[PDB]
């Protein structure tokens, strides 16, 4: 499932057989590399507690067989994998899900006329902001405090300058576009 | 008089029916419903429990139009409007006192109901006059 | 088996459309197992899908008291889905949970999804008793 | 309803009628003095809303015709009025809920003696930090950045010294003891 | 004259006489609002002395009858009129010259979707950092620490989106387009 | 000798031969681990000096045969060994002190209730911070900034809560009690 | 008496009567401003206690009749007059010392030539740190952070350059002098 | 050349043949150690352009065949050798200067007597601070923020106190003196 | 009628020596001329020139007394002065409009100079009404 | 050669101070190699010293457009310089470039010195024409 | 010996109560080892440790001009300390030292503890003059 | 005239042997008397010396009742009563003058006073009316 930064989002797991609910000893991890498991939060008879690091980040919370992972608001260290383990005596069932959050592109362009050896080359700048695949190129990579990820290139135009000139940056689905029309002089 | 004989087998039986053909689930609903802790004495929980049972059976307990169960639920409506003259009236300030909110399964809300109108159909076939009695005290208690 | 065509019963129809209309109409939603129409658009290959997670949700999910009219009804239903797997060909296990998503409705829709399987499969069944034996692993294939 | 410090909590709220759920325009709040009233956030059709200042502390989430308000981890702020108002059209319900936070008491005894004229006065400090209702009293106030409250009661022992010596803490029905039994040297 | 923002500008000034340059004493200033006039730097005998403020900022520097004032590094603050004052004697000449400095416009857009009650309202944000006159339009202000002037505006859309949608973003002569085609999902 | 934190304390040494004073030439030390010797001060003839980094915290001053290092205000520092030496010509003399400081213990007592699986198990946390040797035990080591060492220890009680229940704590022959008598509930 | 910045200095007091000493209730104080009196410490029996705000700056110490007031570190706050209280029974005596404390001098010659219109005046500058009266003067007042004074005098010399030259700087009865003999180039 | 700490600085070039000038393309260097070179900027048709790291400090002007380098103002680090290369085509030429930044000494004289084991010996002391090479001696080396560089010497006096006394101190061919006279006692 | 023939060859030829005379370096002097970006119109051009060339002449060639070129200079801007009679007033408003500043090498403001005498010779001789022109338009296009 | 006593004609001064008056007075000042009057005051080892510089100026320095009377000028004084290489000795190549400075001056005033050289260099050939067989290595040694 | 019985005569404790009540009364305190009553209260044993102590502080704590009638009295009782010797029995040289304080007290405190010593020791040897054979070992070892 | 055999060397002999008697330690005490370094001249020396002398002998130099140095001192105490009559007032202005603090042995005290005694006996012997003397001057001088 998918949702945007800051977001409320839901991850959901169940239990096979409608009849039981509390029961069920529910357990969430977020998998970092490797497979990794660090747990979330546990739940069993509607007794919830979910461990301080990712206190006010997530809660958990149950409806009849269903088991609901909830991210108050995400950022994207959460992006990633997911894993609940639900226990019944010896029995024990693993499901998983992939969260993807994503950070809405942030495109800019602006300009720039060269200091030497002369005043006549002016390059534009093209830049794109956006999580998870930032892309931009011209028509004819930095990692954020954030999080996210900034990307740019640039077009160098001698004189006479063939304007407008058009960029296009995309995260992956997501497109937008940017045109240099004009210079001041 | 006819308290006594008021509530017969055919509605405990339409009620068990109706008990038995629902689905058993996980999924818990809220209700109002008479806190056992505070209040013990058969004879005023279910006098207590009379007026509450009303309550849910007229807004709870919903079926589609025409069918068994919801001529079910019109019979033992019609069976606690005829009650209304059986149980005499105590005070208001008890009302949403020795009262809590349960979250529960359906089934087991329908058991409260079937355990009321059995407890009650017994006592009333005991005593017909037992439901004429003052549990203000019993109440205060809570 | 050419009596594929007539296994089927409006008397089985009857007993589930019963047990909906005795169900008691609620808020809460359950989580269950069923096929993608997204995905799986196909009649045919659509209800082979669906026949199995149905045979798995009678199974586990129409749970009633022992020997109530409904629970007789899930057993009858049951035994209907038993004879009727004779008339449904292998595909491959690969695709088994593939085409397949997970819902979270009302005890009622669940049974609706339910009620309306049986019925358009009676039909086709009647149509063609062999409609069933179509190799969908194109179709399942297609689900991503 | 009562809970301790830091602890996770939910207040409840339902609709009558138990054929709806998602339907309802679901909306908590926080009854600041003066009745005044503090949106904590919204919901419908299990679409979930928390304002940004409780973000985090606050969550809503939903089960058939039961909303439940969920206090992740309780602080002292939190300790007060809560109110859920519920919408269908043009109708609406009211429910209010009373969320008591606590800080179990912490008592804490300690000593010094005099350093002059003479080094035979002992002073014993008893010191009781809880909430919301410390007390401390010896058997013959600030406000702290968690938002809970210290207070604390010193006495003054000339020789000799009549040990043992008891102060008695208590937060409300809580209950606590502290007792000086020896000094080092005597 | 005119130049972009951090780059080196030269302003000229000059004695009439060609056959006199080092004898000249001149003078370059930087006039405040109401005329007023700051001493930037002095020369004479191509002896130079820039004031400690200007030090680094500017310099000045000579070629035969020519007199140049250079800004080393040009920002937003040293647009304006600047005066050149040059003396042989009792006799003096006052040249007076304008620098417009440019900062290259910068557009920018960027686009989130509500979060309550639903999330069918799309709204994109376009923003416009430039100097002098910066200004920004959809079709259908703060001041920075660099001394250089933002304005933004956002357009709602409720679904169906009819994209694509676009924004003209400009710099009195300077002009740039911003056009946001599609979302992530749909 | 004995002193406690802040307190003003006198360490002694003399000269045997009582006709003699200010003649001697006496040298504090302050004995840091493997018996190293680190130079607090200097005496002779009534003429005082110490170095620095004592300066403010020890002082020296005579009477007769008497020779006095004066700690202004004890610090946990300060507890340790220190050594006077006493030097008339060719003849030197080392008189060793023990100057243990102590820091009045400071009993607490603190509980909380299990969050999980269930809220029946109070868990009650007796502390205390003393010097130089804190001790706590029910009935039936972190060191601080100020140099002191706390120390703790906690007792788990599930549901009927054996109520009042009580902690020992000591710093060598001092002694103080604790007591949980009752909980909110 | 006098002591100089930083220095351990001792004023003394005393009983009259040889026999005591332990028994005499002593008490040393500051005189600030106004006649006050600030409390340093007090003694009696060999129990000393200074009153915190003094503690490690001065201690109190006994020998016989005499009792000693020591100042571990004198700095420049501590130059005034204090008073000793010595008291047996109903029967008191006062004793005053005044103590002033001295900073050594600091005298300090530096130059620069002039950078505009040309590099001819040769301006030296003569700088005197001390306490309690600097004093700074050429042969033709800012207060420090340690509590001293400093101040300053310059001079300017046009060419032909006249040294050597000389500054005189004193501290009361101290006194130093600082030469400028020659510059870099000439 | 030479220049004092703070003061407006020009070194030159130039091309031999008279005939030219902005063709010239001219670039500075500063030396610093094993003869390493670091850009400082470029000209060339009288389109200058230095390198942000030194913009502000240095500047490059022309007049005719001359090409000046300019340091706005001048501190310690500017001291030491700078390289102008002027190229014409296929031939260019590298011509050398060294530029000598100094500091206007600071001498001051400065007395304390001994605080053990008497008072009677008297020590003053004599400090200059200057650049590039400070000298103190007495008549019968530390690095500061700013780059120069500070050197001491002290000296000595037993009673009776052989006043005055006189400490010279110099820079190379700058020169001061200093004198003790009198101390307050 | 005259303004035809007031201009001779010795003039040129005394112009072309003193310009030969000069020693070529690169140092560059600032002076204001014509800017032929903004005013390209030959007649005009000469026109709006005249009035610069006075001025330079007057203040920037300058030599010591009695040497050939300062004779040169003389009989240059006596020259000059003849003509004042053969160029129309046009407007006060448009002196120091089309007007730049120059940062060159003598050679070449000599050179300008040159070009100045020669073409305004020719279209005198062509037609010695040339400067009559009314240029308000070729002046006020800039 | 004693023909160099002779060598210098009053010609050569006369074209040379011909070119100097014609030159336009200006501000603008030019940077040129030169002897350095304050490490080198010996007359002769001056002059000495000076020729070579003044060879190296008047080729590359003193340009005129081609065929102009200052053009023909300077060549005569090249010429005129090269017939008075022979009576100048050799001394040593260490010290060319050293008792040598950068002059940053107006044209008029170099080409002042190079009037006043060829002036100087002319009398001091009259009174004897071996004057500048002279050995300076001492005086250009003492340059620093 | 038998003769330790009157070893210490009245004239020893005349001279010393003599030399007492000459000293002036200061409120100066010095500083000398003594037997700690603390730690050693056994009245033999405390007299056997003090009578070495004494030996000590009568030789180096004492003092006075040569030839003064106070200086001859403390030769005579270093004499009489001297005799005194042969009449307590060595017991072991661990506990030299030990059962010792530290004391800082006034002359006339001191000298007060001397003449004490005296008496209590005259009067128990005037008893039995073997009183001080006795082994203390253990009183001594007693100290801590 | 009395006044040249006041002093017996009786009271000498007694002050002696009270000084050997008293045991020599390291402890030292304070006490006022007279600055050599200001004060040189032996006549105004002994003079101001006298009255300190007075004050130190009763309040300093203390014994038990009846012990042969008490009874010293009490001979000593009345010879200075005696003495009174041979030393003439000066001025109230110089006493506390040409007089500083003391902290040395009491032994050195007693030396003092024992050099005191001596002297003034001897030069009362040479000339008793030597104390008559005005020392205005000597004082005035500290
Ligand atoms: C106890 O819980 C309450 C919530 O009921 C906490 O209050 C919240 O505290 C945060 C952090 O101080 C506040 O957010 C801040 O907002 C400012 C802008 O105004 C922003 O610049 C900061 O970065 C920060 O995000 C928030 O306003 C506040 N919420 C409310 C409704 O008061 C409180 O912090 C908790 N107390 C303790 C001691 O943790």
């Amino acid at each position: 499932v998918t949702a945007f930064l800051g977001e409320r989002v839901t991850l959901t797991s169940y239990w096979r057989r409608v009849s039981l609910g509390p029961e069920i000893e529910v357990s969430w991890f977020k998998l970092g590399p490797g497979e990794e498991q660090v747990l979330i939060g546990r739940m069993h008879h509607d007794v919830i507690f979910i461990e301080w690091p990712f206190r006010g980040f997530f809660d958990i919370h149950r409806s009849a067989n269903t088991f609901f992972l909830v991210v108050t608001a995400a950022n994207i260290s959460h992006d990633g994998n997911y894993l609940c383990r639900m226990k019944l005596g010896e029995t024990e069932v693993t499901k998983q899900e992939h969260l993807s959050v994503v950070k809405p592109l942030t495109l800019s362009v602006h300009s720039e006329r060269s200091q030497f050896p002369d005043f006549s080359v002016l390059t534009v700048t093209c830049t794109v902001n956006a999580f998870p695949h930032p892309h931009v190129q011209w028509l004819m990579v930095m990692k954020e405090k954030d999080g996210s990820l900034s990307v740019a290139v640039d077009l160098s135009l001698p004189k006479p300058w063939h304007l407008p000139v058009t960029c296009v940056g995309k995260n992956d689905k997501e497109e937008a576009h940017g045109v240099y029309v004009s210079g001041y002089l | 008089e006819h308290c006594s004989h008021m509530i017969g087998n055919g509605h405990l039986k339409v009620l068990q029916q109706l008990i038995d053909s629902q689905m058993e689930t996980s999924c818990q609903i809220a209700f109002e419903f008479v806190d056992q802790e505070q209040l013990d004495d058969p004879v005023c929980y279910l006098k207590k429990a009379f007026f509450l049972v009303q309550d849910i059976i007229d807004e709870t307990m919903r079926f589609k139009d025409n069918t068994p169960n919801a001529n079910a639920t019109e019979r033992l409506q019609e069976l606690s409007n005829n009650l209304n003259s059986c149980f005499t009236k105590d005070y208001e300030e008890q009302n949403k006192a020795c009262v809590r909110t349960f979250h529960e399964t359906p089934l087991q809300l329908l058991e409260k109901i079937k355990n009321f109108f059995n407890e009650t159909k017994n006592l009333l076939e005991k005593d017909w006059n037992i439901f004429t009695k003052n549990c203000n005290n019993s109440f205060a208690k809570c």
